[PDB]
């Protein structure tokens, strides 16, 4: 959220056109979908992911 | 003749299908138990009624033990 | 307004709706729960359902 | 006629009694009878069903599992070539959903 933040704010800040704005955040919000673990082929690592949050839920009882 | 045996596998696929829709949607029901709940539904009746009935019919296996 | 979103714009503030989604017999509230902020105005043709969707997407994560 | 042979066949199943003088089979068949017989249910709309199954759809995706979405709707489109539809779809649904389920075989 500071990188993409940045690129983004760049990117806005700078264009003149709503043709530009748009084609920046759709850059934006697809690289959020890279960074983030919920692509098509890390899927894999969030089932793992969610097998640490399970032991941490797990602790309080 | 020859069309009313390839009508039945026209079911069979289908009943396939839905052995897809009941594992995804976690159902206690297994192949042979979903075949009698399409009997059931192509007489027409209340499916509330028969999920009322499942859901009591299975709380008294497993309070038993 | 117990917090410092009491001083900004009353138009955003009042964009900020809860939501919440399908309902299963088996639930739990943190599985159905989302904020949804809504889109008035022409803003329709710069922002789509399916931002919208990845948006709720990180927003589970 | 063949609904009571159903109806035998069904707590057979389902209850687990294979034997039809045990008490309890025919409790379970007045139950079952008694029932069926006093309805109180209100009848089934094709309109809601298909905002579950939309519903539903949205569940899968929100999680980020897309494959599982896409096949969960081409076997919607598969199944719905065959009234009977929305009653063996709302009795699937009502008799059991947890929720976003862990599970596998998305592309059998």
């Amino acid at each position: 959220l500071e990188c993409s933040w940045d690129e983004l704010w760049n990117k806005v800040q700078q264009a003149q056109d709503l043709d530009h704005i748009i084609a920046a955040h759709e850059v934006f919000l697809d690289t959020i979908i890279s960074r983030c673990l919920l692509d098509s082929d890390s899927r894999a690592l969030l089932n793992q992911l969610r097998a640490v949050f399970d032991q941490i839920i797990e602790l309080q009882n | 003749a020859a069309a009313a045996a390839a009508n039945l596998n026209a079911v069979r696929e289908t009943m396939d299908v839905l052995l897809e829709i009941s594992r995804i949607l976690n159902t206690g029901l297994d192949m042979e138990t979903l075949s009698i709940c399409v009997r059931l539904c192509e007489q027409g009746i209340n499916p509330e009624a028969l999920s009322s009935v499942i859901k009591e019919l299975r709380k008294a296996t497993e309070a038993l033990k | 307004r117990a917090t410092n979103a009491q001083f900004d714009s009353p138009e955003i503030l009042r964009r900020l709706d809860v939501r919440l989604l399908e309902v299963s017999p088996g639930d739990t509230g943190w599985d159905v729960f989302s904020l949804d902020y809504h889109v008035d105005g022409p803003i329709a043709t710069v922002f789509t359902r399916e931002c919208m969707s990845h948006y709720l997407r990180v927003f589970n994560f | 006629a063949q609904q009571e042979r159903d109806v035998r066949e069904l707590v057979r199943g389902v209850a687990g009694l294979q034997d039809e003088a045990d008490p309890n089979f025919q409790l379970a068949l007045n139950f079952a009878w008694s029932n069926f017989r006093f309805h109180r249910f209100l009848d089934v709309n094709s309109h809601k069903i298909e905002k579950t199954i939309e519903g539903i759809y949205e569940k899968f995706v929100i999680h980020s599992d897309l494959s599982k979405a896409a096949s969960w709707k081409r076997l919607t489109e598969e199944f719905l070539n065959a009234d009977a539809h929305y009653s063996i779809l709302s009795l699937l649904l009502c008799l059991s959903d947890s929720p976003s389920n862990s599970s596998y075989v998305e592309t059998p």
